[PDB]
């Protein structure tokens, strides 16, 4: 005989019925990097801890009027 | 059509799958391969 029932039962007791696979469709020829988590910085310290001030304020921009004839 | 056998997998994946294939297909000493005459489950 084949004893297909009983060799299924053999396979059951010896492996424990965890015996199939979830086959995944995979269609792309190329596999790519999964898109994952990307934080932004939370520094324990600032880089320089003091903002530099307005470099380019107006009183510093405008140096001079010209006083020439043209 | 699903072409799962045709894809270009990544490299380390290729390594480990080929490795298992290779360790299957290789003749072995008896010292190792007393491993995998290993234990069954209910015990």
């Amino acid at each position: 005989a084949p004893s297909a029932k009983a060799t299924a039962a053999k396979k059951a007791v010896v492996k424990g019925t965890n015996g199939k696979k979830a086959l995944k469709v995979r269609t792309s020829a190329t596999f790519r990097l999964p898109k994952t988590l990307k934080l932004a910085r939370a520094p324990k310290y600032a880089s320089k801890a003091v903002p530099h001030y307005n470099r380019l304020d107006s009183y510093k921009v405008i140096e001079q009027p010209i006083t020439s004839e043209t | 059509r699903n072409l799962s056998r045709y894809v270009k997998w990544p490299e380390y994946v290729r390594v480990q799958r080929q490795k298992k294939i290779l360790s299957i297909r290789l003749k072995v000493p008896p010292t190792i391969a007393q491993f995998q005459y290993t234990l069954d489950r209910n015990t």
